[PDB]
């Protein structure tokens, strides 16, 4: 007598919008807006270094906290929220700069720049660096008059890059907590320190006194540095207030560096990290963290857009 | 849907259709049976595994921390960042909501042309044979059998072989 | 149109239609007379109502200062500004743009296609009481009254009462 | 006999594009782009502050036409093209991020930083800023030595911040139009100012010399400024040719900041604006200005883009 | 395609059709005949060159050097420059990709939907004269000379002129 | 008996991506993304400056290499890859900034600045910088002490710029390559040079000692500029250590500038360059070089996306 042509259905449909309907019912659907966060580091794969209480820029000067990252080599790079650069109060010149570079790095080696000292001493410390007393920054020199108020002669220090990559030279200007306690480290009289290479050229002086007490300092020593490029010598002459490198950095490679709260998980793989952990997925949106980086879905507002994979669900 | 053959001349689906997409669903002397279409319904599968396909598809960019949630940079490049991010944000909200509705749009539309296409198919078989009731049935003038309507599943039915009779029976 | 409806086979539309999108223009004994289809009109209204809909939509994020009319700011920044502002102009611009062409060539296929449901409806209803004229119109072979018609809008028509009179008037 | 199946038209169509087809008739059509601008700053239901001839950096140091707001309250801050930060000459350093904090600040209230000074004046003055005579900023001291051409003495004065927001913290460093000058002013020799922090510290000194008048004056004042963290301390030291804050400022809240020669109007309700006045709209793209602030719709470069709201016009 | 006469009813294309893209292969008495359609052909012509006219617009957005090949600009800068150029590149990329696609989609779409409706035309000029053969082919019941023939290609033939015969050879 | 509805094919057909299949034969289609690069510079049309060994930031001060380029005037400059700034070693402060302005200057024109000196020399010669001989600078002075070791006086210099355009005003800070050397050209003790106009302020120090040779020099000049409004004036406040300028700069209207290896071809129009030379299309997709400037198509990442100008094939 008769056939009839039609199509399947479901009672439990999904919605999903088109172009001209809000919340129109379909078969089957899938998620394109990613939600799922990892709360770890999957690092599997990966040769990772967690920095733990060591701030990145510290890798390079060497506090107590530090002294286990002074040559470290890693793909993934993960900066902790207890992480400092320093132990003596201060702060590096130009610090968001050098913590990309170092991101990026693969990691860092050292080499020894050969300063050797005559006529002054090279043992400052301070109880703000404890290693089994009061210490310093392992790869400076606190350099001092021979004697409290002694004279400190006008020096000069050269170094020059023979490696074919660029070298990572950092020093410090110390600024004394006090007119007094300047004139006992370094003896009597105005400090200057300048430093050059053959495109780079500054001048610092230390303006001495209280600043409020962080690990027991009101004094401060703040960093600078530069990027010297094979063939190039940077130059250091001063008569005192300086912070003198003992050892340059080099870069080994590439790598990512994140910031993280979570912990870390060597059994699962993933490229898309934040401060929540890690995105696994394979959908084109996310809307988990708009900063997360890697390899990652794009950030979007949505928290969900559902894309159909069925007909219109007529029951 | 723009054909009118989902959720339009067809009233409703059939939820005991557990065996395809599409289907055929017959009575004759010997009773009612139903069987799916194994062509329609790999065509529209097809067709939106290739947009699945499409969406899943990674891109290898990678992108690095430009800014610090554990000591803020600088306000003047950070105003730019942020506002720049902002953009950026609104403009991939706005891309995947428009892809998302555009492609909704087409595979409803798509599948619906799909239930149309089988459903022309069988009627250009039927050539004057039988005569469209309106609900997506077909009133075949003949008797037909179980072999008959087989006959028209696997789309070997000849016209020319029960016409006779069929338009005797108009 | 992509089904040929509208400017296609009907060869114009009317303007005395005020009452509705899609209607129905019908001779008989008694004369002429005009009336629109009340389902298809809201069909077409409502998609389109859908798409203003999704239009309007407002975003509610806001947008800073980050550079100055009345003083210049400094131009290592300001022009990175310029760049990025310029690039973002470009995108939306291109996102406006291929917005409306998709959106206004699916709203006139829209509109064509509800055309053609609503005169496929009526011929499947006249199952063999009358055949397609070419301009959009059914000629009937058995004669219909007012009341026949409005069975035809209302959608009641019975094909078989009427059948034996139309198919012996081919 | 006969049934005909049709649909609407009207003579007068109007033009839309597609992607196939460039100036096509349809029955309707909607503008999306936004051309409509209100020639008025709408803020209904705004708490509003019209700056005029104050400068928004001005609020924080008080020169006579900014007396008005040295202590104000907002939602939405408008500053105008006659908008004048100073009195005498000069300028703020890092001028536009203080604007940009000072924008969305909600406005700023001051406190008292305790400053008193003995062996020193305190009521230095200029013709530069007019009150009921030769006056200076509100919020400042200019400080000079007790008789022309006298010893100003070797001074310090340190602010902590105990509150538990930020204070905004400005100083000035004033510019002799003459040595000549700057010996009656402050006496003979080197001018040294420096201001540290916990984080901060940078060493100051005028460059006495005749500028391009303005205001009638050949010398500058040019202003720097921290913020200062809670329970941090900002030190002055100082020998003369120093401007020093009497308050510190405060922020209040949040709010927009907008530029516009538009005139306030407080029956429209608005949330978008820019220098020619509110954009008021559904829309979501707009071809007006391509600045506008607020929540405001796209700016694209196109003048129309109509969207068709029904069939193909066919008469 | 949407509507299953390109790659659907319609087995195959003609090779030896180098005179249009849609025509008519008419068999007779007196033998064989292939000829283009004009206003068929036109009308997806036209349409697909609306299409490359919208491509092909350039903009006049001038971009100027943010950066520098020859001596590397400061770091800070360059860091935002080259995540907001890897941002723009992104939705570029996938603008253009989305863009083609769709645009593909619908000229496939519309071009089959020209076939169909260059069939459907052909149908309704043919009433009850002849049927659907089912591969894009109308079996005439009466005899139709090379003039009968582009009687119906120059869209002139006369239904009921051919009547009689044709549905007395039903 | 029959008449046939049917379409058109080909054998050799195109393939093109849809949304719903990768891959589907087309009879024709375009490509949408421009691989073609024409290795010229294209300049059919353009007033070109092709700068070679001058670099563009030397146009302004003058080494040997710019002597033909001191006043220019075009639409199109381009910078070669051996172009070098300076003849004496150093560099310019804030070059990338100077750079993107001098590109879209349309050139530039010189105007002198009416400096005169008495009680110094002014013919400060180098072998870095050769024309007959030992030279300097075309734009600049280089003042010295009347004979070795001898007294350099204190000077002030001023330069109203009476114009209706900004001046771009050039000075230099000359770091010699000892301490003996600054004595010999200058005379011994401290050397300050001092900077200001209306509202520009600074103040500058040579730090003598030798930095690696460049061009035989071990000493550095390092430039500073500003852009002095027109009727501000700049004044320069020195005992020695200083470069004058002897000229100003006026920018002649607008220009593109590009860095460009290729080779220029007046024959050829075009308005899109890069490295590798000009991108000529009307496509709106380009996968050349993501740099490219001028009026270009959009760079993507893909090599191809062809679209569809013809239906489905079927052979
Ligand atoms: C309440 C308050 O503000 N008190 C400060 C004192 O803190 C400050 O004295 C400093 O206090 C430190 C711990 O709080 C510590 O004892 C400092 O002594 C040392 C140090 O360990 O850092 C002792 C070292 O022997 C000395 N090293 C050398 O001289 C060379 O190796 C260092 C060094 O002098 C400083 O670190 C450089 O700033 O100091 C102690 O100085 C006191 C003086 O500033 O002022 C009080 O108001
Ligand atoms: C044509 C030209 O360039 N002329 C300048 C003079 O303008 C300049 O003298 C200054 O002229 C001012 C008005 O043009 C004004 O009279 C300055 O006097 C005052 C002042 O009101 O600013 C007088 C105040 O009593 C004095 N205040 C104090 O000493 C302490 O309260 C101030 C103060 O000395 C200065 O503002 C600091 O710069 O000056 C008058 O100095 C003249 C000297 O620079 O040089 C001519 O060439
Ligand atoms: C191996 C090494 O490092 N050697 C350096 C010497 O290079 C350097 O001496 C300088 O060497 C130059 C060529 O290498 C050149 O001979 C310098 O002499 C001139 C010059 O032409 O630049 C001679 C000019 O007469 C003199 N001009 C004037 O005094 C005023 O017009 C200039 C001028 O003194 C300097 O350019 C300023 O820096 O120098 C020659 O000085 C040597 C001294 O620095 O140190 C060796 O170690
Ligand atoms: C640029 O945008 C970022 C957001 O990506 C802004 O950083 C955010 O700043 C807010 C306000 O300072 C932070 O929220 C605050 O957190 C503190 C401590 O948890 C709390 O005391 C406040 O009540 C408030 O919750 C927010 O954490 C921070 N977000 C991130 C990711 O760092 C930043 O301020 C913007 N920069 C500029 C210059 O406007
Ligand atoms: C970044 O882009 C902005 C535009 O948003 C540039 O600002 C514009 O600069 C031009 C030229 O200096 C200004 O036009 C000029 O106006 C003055 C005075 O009205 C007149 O003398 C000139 O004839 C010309 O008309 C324009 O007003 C200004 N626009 C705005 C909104 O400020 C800016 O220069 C660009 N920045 C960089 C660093 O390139
Ligand atoms: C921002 O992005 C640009 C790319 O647009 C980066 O510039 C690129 O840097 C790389 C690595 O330094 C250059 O490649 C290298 O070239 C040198 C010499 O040819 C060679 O020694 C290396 O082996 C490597 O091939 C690349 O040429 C350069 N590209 C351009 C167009 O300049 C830049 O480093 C990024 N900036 C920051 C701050 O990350
Ligand atoms: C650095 O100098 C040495 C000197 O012989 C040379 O072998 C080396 O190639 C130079 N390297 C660079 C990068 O200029
Ligand atoms: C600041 O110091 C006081 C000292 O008792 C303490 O009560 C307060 O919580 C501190 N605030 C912050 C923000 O560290
Ligand atoms: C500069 O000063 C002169 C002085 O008479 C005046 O004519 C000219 O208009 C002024 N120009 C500007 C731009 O202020």
């Amino acid at each position: 007598d008769k056939i009839c042509l039609g199509h399947h259905a479901v009672s439990n449909g999904t919605k999903v919008d088109t172009l001209t309907e809000k919340g129109i019912e379909v078969v089957n659907a899938t998620e394109t807006v990613e939600q799922k966060n990892i709360p770890k580091i999957c690092s599997k794969g990966k040769q990772t270094i967690d920095l733990g209480q060591c701030g990145l820029l510290g890798t390079t000067i060497g506090p107590p906290q530090c002294d286990q990252f002074l040559e470290f080599s890693a793909n993934l790079i993960i900066e902790r929220r207890e992480g400092d650069d320093i132990c003596y109060p201060g702060k590096f010149d130009n610090e968001e700069t050098l913590r990309k570079i170092l991101r990026k790095s693969g990691g860092i080696k050292k080499e020894n720049m050969g300063f050797t000292y005559t006529g002054v001493r090279t043992n400052g410390e301070t109880s703000a660096c404890r290693r089994s007393r009061s210490s310093f920054y392992a790869e400076m020199k606190w350099l001092l008059s021979n004697t409290d108020n002694g004279v400190f002669p006008q020096m000069t220090k050269s170094y020059k890059n023979t490696k074919r990559e660029p070298a990572l030279i950092i020093w410090g200007i110390h600024h004394s907590g006090s007119t007094a306690e300047q004139t006992r480290l370094y003896g009597s009289g105005n400090k200057l320190i300048t430093v050059w290479s053959s495109k780079y050229q500054q001048s610092f002086a230390p303006s001495p006194g209280p600043r409020p007490q962080i690990n027991g300092q009101s004094g401060r020593i703040d960093f600078y540095w530069l990027m010297l490029d094979p063939n190039d010598t940077v130059t250091f002459s001063f008569n005192g207030a300086f912070i003198a490198p003992d050892r340059a950095s080099f870069l080994r490679g590439k790598s990512l560096g994140i910031q993280s709260d979570a912990q870390l998980d060597n059994n699962c793989e993933g490229e898309c990290y934040h401060i929540g952990g890690t995105i696994i997925s394979n959908l084109p949106f996310q809307n988990i963290n708009s900063r997360a980086i890697g390899k990652c879905p794009r950030y979007v507002k949505q928290k969900s857009l559902m894309l159909a994979t069925g007909m219109k669900n007529v029951p | 849907g723009l054909f009118g053959a989902i959720a339009g001349f067809i009233e409703n689906g059939w939820e005991g259709l557990i065996d395809g997409w599409y289907g055929y669903r017959h009575q004759n002397a010997q009773g009612e049976g139903t069987a799916a279409d194994y062509k329609s319904t790999q065509s529209a599968i097809n067709q939106i595994t290739g947009k699945l396909n499409r969406l899943i598809e990674k891109t290898n960019q990678q992108f690095e921390l430009i800014d610090n949630e554990f000591n803020e940079i600088e306000k003047q490049i950070g105003n730019v960042i942020n506002w720049t991010r902002d953009s950026i944000i609104e403009v991939w909200s706005y891309n995947a909501e428009f892809l998302v509705a555009v492609e909704n749009q087409h595979t409803i539309d798509l599948t619906d042309s799909e239930m149309n296409k089988l459903y022309e198919k069988v009627r250009r078989q039927l050539r004057e044979n039988a005569e469209e009731d309106g609900n997506g049935c077909f009133e075949i003038f003949h008797q037909c059998d179980n072999d008959c309507m087989a006959s028209i599943r696997n789309n070997t039915y000849d016209h020319k072989k029960y016409r006779k009779e069929a338009i005797q029976n108009r």
